């Protein structure tokens, strides 16, 4: 069964950036519902169960550019009383919009905390070692939710 | 994308 | 306009 629209696809992957093996593991996604990054999805289109291949994914087809306006300074007092506010620490910001958006703490300087709203990989080119583990049809529930069942 | 906007009342939680 | 979604797998940021 070939990877295509509405197929639930399971992959084993290895993520590299400039030679650094950042992440490894296994996931399943619903194909053709914008759940996986475009580049890696385009590379998976038509593939059979068992196939192994490599994929280079530019930022454009990964997590996009790195907007410098995404880098803002916020007061240290705005953080939870008993939370470690250090570089790499992840939190959430929320306002009247009612939309929680995630951030990574970049630097802490006195009462000024520099945070980054960009995706951690925004601006990077990703290299992938991919193995197509399994390809099955999606259930009605899955199609209804537009996501694979974890 | 995206910025912070004090023209509301932005807060931060650590879940 | 053009938006990139930070919640896309494999590296999910948020939810
Ligand atoms: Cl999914």
């Amino acid at each position: 069964m070939k990877v295509g629209q509405d197929k639930v696809v399971t992959i084993r992957y290895t993520l590299q950036v400039e030679g650094e093996v950042l992440d490894q593991g296994e996931l399943s996604y619903l194909h053709g519902h914008r759940n996986l990054i475009p580049g890696l999805e385009e590379a998976l289109e038509g593939r059979e169960e068992g196939e192994a291949f490599q994929a280079h994914v530019p930022a454009e087809k990964a997590y996009g550019p790195h907007d410098p306006e995404g880098v803002q300074v916020v007061p240290l007092s705005a953080f939870p009383e008993d939370a470690e506010v250090v570089p790499g620490a992840q939190f959430y910001a929320q306002d009247m919009e009612g939309n929680p958006m995630p951030l990574t703490v970049v630097a802490v300087e006195g009462e000024e905390v520099t945070v980054d709203f960009n995706h951690p990989l925004a601006g990077k080119d990703l290299d992938f070692q991919v193995e197509v583990v399994k390809v099955r049809e999606a259930t009605p529930e899955e199609l209804l939710h537009g996501h694979a069942h974890p | 994308t995206r910025y912070w906007n004090p023209k509301m009342k932005p807060f931060i939680f650590g879940a």
